[PDB]
């Protein structure tokens, strides 16, 4: 929920650690349309 | 890759990631009902998640 996102060159690089995190929160809070992942499932994202 | 790759993209051989259950030993599992990973029931062709 940034105010705006960066320039496709510029792109805005952050890291998240020392935390617990839910994808679940991070879609439900807010409607979306793409999603493809590599290397996992994304319901196993949930545990590993 | 020689014989059956394709210089537009062999999409002919598929594979299955979502299942209820892990595929047991000697079985093969050609349905392709619709599964559904998001919280809320998915049917007809497609739904969301
Ligand atoms: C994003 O943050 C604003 C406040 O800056 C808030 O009003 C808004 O509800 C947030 N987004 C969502 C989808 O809740």
């Amino acid at each position: 929920n940034a105010t705006r996102f960066a320039s496709v060159y510029a792109w805005n690089r952050k890291r998240i650690s020392n935390c617990v995190a839910d994808y679940s929160v991070l879609y439900n809070f807010a409607p979306f349309f793409a999603f493809k992942c590599y290397g996992v499932s994304p319901t196993k994202l949930n545990d590993l | 890759n020689k014989l059956d790759s394709k210089v537009g993209g062999n999409y002919n051989y598929l594979y299955r990631l979502f299942r209820k259950s892990n595929l047991k030993p000697f079985e093969r599992d050609i349905s392709t009902e619709i599964y559904q990973a998001g919280n809320k029931p998915c049917n007809g062709v497609a739904g969301f998640n």
